[PDB]
């Protein structure tokens, strides 16, 4: 299942991310991928030829914006870098 | 295979049988109460399976 | 090389061709042998 | 002539290049 | 003769501005330390800091409470050994 | 007879995918610009490794 940020597991190798099938020209014997970090950016479903992507399911700091309490009780919320279709 | 072998061998010419290509239930290994004592140093007993 | 993992490549050339090949593997044998010797058949 | 997902957030800054060149 | 000597050095300007492009390294080099400092920081992030596995989802799958207990222990403080680290050198170079 | 090995023999030491980034491993590799025997028979030592090489028609 793609497109969500999933719990996904391989072997083993766990964590979460939106598993997204991906492009990354291995070699048939290569396992999985990553950039310039060394972060896991791939895996070989050991049930398919599939080397999918990952993004890590989108978080980010929320910031709570308000006149003072002093004036009135209402607020508006702002989530920090979203494309917050996604919240 | 390997637990239930007939022999072992002279304890400084053991020998290795290496296992592949199995789905290992260790969960009969483990509540097999044969075995004196379940010493595990990279894992614990209930996250092999 | 030790376990006994053998990688390869192959190119056309035409006294050693001074140049650059990465060697993208092969084969795998997980056996444990000791190896302290080699040769080549023909 | 001027030239990751850790928590390492990087906020912008409040006065675009714009209103820094206005 | 003022305006000509006046526009002359202003195209001079951009003449040198436009070639020789180690003129911004006062900025460069900003962007440079940060650059450098982050990269440590996350670089930090798959050290063993003495553990049995720098990953925390390899070490929470293979032990009991206990055990894990004890290498999760020594994962946290190098963690947080490292980002005291880079949050005091940020400190100083935000000051500069 | 012996022979000058340039460049070669370096191999991709593990199997995790990367792309432009210089990356910087430590194993065991053929060191550059060495000294490589040049056979045209015996039985030889293998002491950490070989790149063994081939030419032939
Ligand atoms: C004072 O200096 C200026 C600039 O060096 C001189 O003006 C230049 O003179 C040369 C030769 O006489 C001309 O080719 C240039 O066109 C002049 N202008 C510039 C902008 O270079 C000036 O002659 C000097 N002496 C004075 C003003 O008495
Ligand atoms: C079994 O595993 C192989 C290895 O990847 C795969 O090609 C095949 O599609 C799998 N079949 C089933 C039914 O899981
Ligand atoms: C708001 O603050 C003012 C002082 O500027 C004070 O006189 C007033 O009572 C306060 N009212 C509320 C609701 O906080
Ligand atoms: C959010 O993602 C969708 C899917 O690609 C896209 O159509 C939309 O424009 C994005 N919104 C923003 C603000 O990036
Ligand atoms: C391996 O081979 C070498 C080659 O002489 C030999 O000396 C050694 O005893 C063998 N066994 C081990 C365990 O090294
Ligand atoms: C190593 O290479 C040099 C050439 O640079 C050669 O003279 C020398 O004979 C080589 N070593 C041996 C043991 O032959």
């Amino acid at each position: 299942v793609k497109n969500k940020c999933v719990n996904f597991n391989f072997n083993g190798l766990t964590g979460t991310g939106v598993l997204t099938e991906s492009n990354k020209k291995f070699l048939p014997f290569q396992q999985f991928g990553r950039d310039i970090a060394d972060t896991t950016d791939a895996v070989r479903d050991p049930q398919t030829l599939e080397i999918l992507d990952i993004t890590p399911c989108s978080f980010g700091g929320v910031s709570v914006i308000t006149p003072g309490t002093n004036t009135s009780n209402e607020v508006a919320v702002l989530y920090q870098d979203v494309n917050c279709t996604e919240v | 295979e390997v637990f239930n072998a007939t022999r072992f061998a002279s304890v400084y010419a053991w020998n290795r049988k290496r296992i592949s290509n199995c789905v290992a239930d260790y969960s009969v290994l483990y509540n097999s109460a044969s075995f004196s004592t379940f010493k595990c140093y990279g894992v614990s007993p209930t996250k092999l399976n | 090389k030790n376990y006994f993992k053998i990688y390869s490549k192959h190119t056309p050339i035409n006294d050693l061709p001074q140049g650059f090949s990465a060697l993208e593997p092969l084969v795998d044998l997980p056996i444990g042998i000791n190896i302290t010797r080699f040769q080549t058949l023909l | 002539k001027v030239t990751k997902f850790n928590g390492l957030t990087v906020l912008p800054p409040l006065l675009t290049d714009e209103m820094i060149a206005q | 003769l003022i305006a000509n000597q006046f526009n002359s050095a202003i195209g001079k300007i951009q003449d040198s501005l436009s070639s020789t492009a180690s003129a911004l390294g006062k900025l460069q080099d900003v962007v440079n330390q940060n650059a450098q400092a982050l990269n440590t920081l996350v670089k930090q992030l798959s050290s063993n800091f003495g553990a049995i596995s720098s990953v925390l989802n390899d070490i929470l799958s293979r032990l009991d409470p206990p055990e894990a207990e004890v290498q999760i222990d020594r994962l946290i403080t190098g963690r947080l050994q490292s980002l005291q680290t880079y949050v005091t050198q940020q400190l100083i170079r935000a000051a500069e | 007879a012996y022979t000058n090995s340039f460049t070669r023999g370096v191999y991709y030491p593990d199997k995790v995918f990367r792309s432009s980034v210089l990356h910087s491993t430590q194993d065991l590799f053929l060191p550059f610009f060495s000294n490589v025997t040049w056979f045209h028979n015996p039985v030889l030592p293998f002491n950490d490794g070989v790149y063994f090489a081939s030419t032939e028609k």
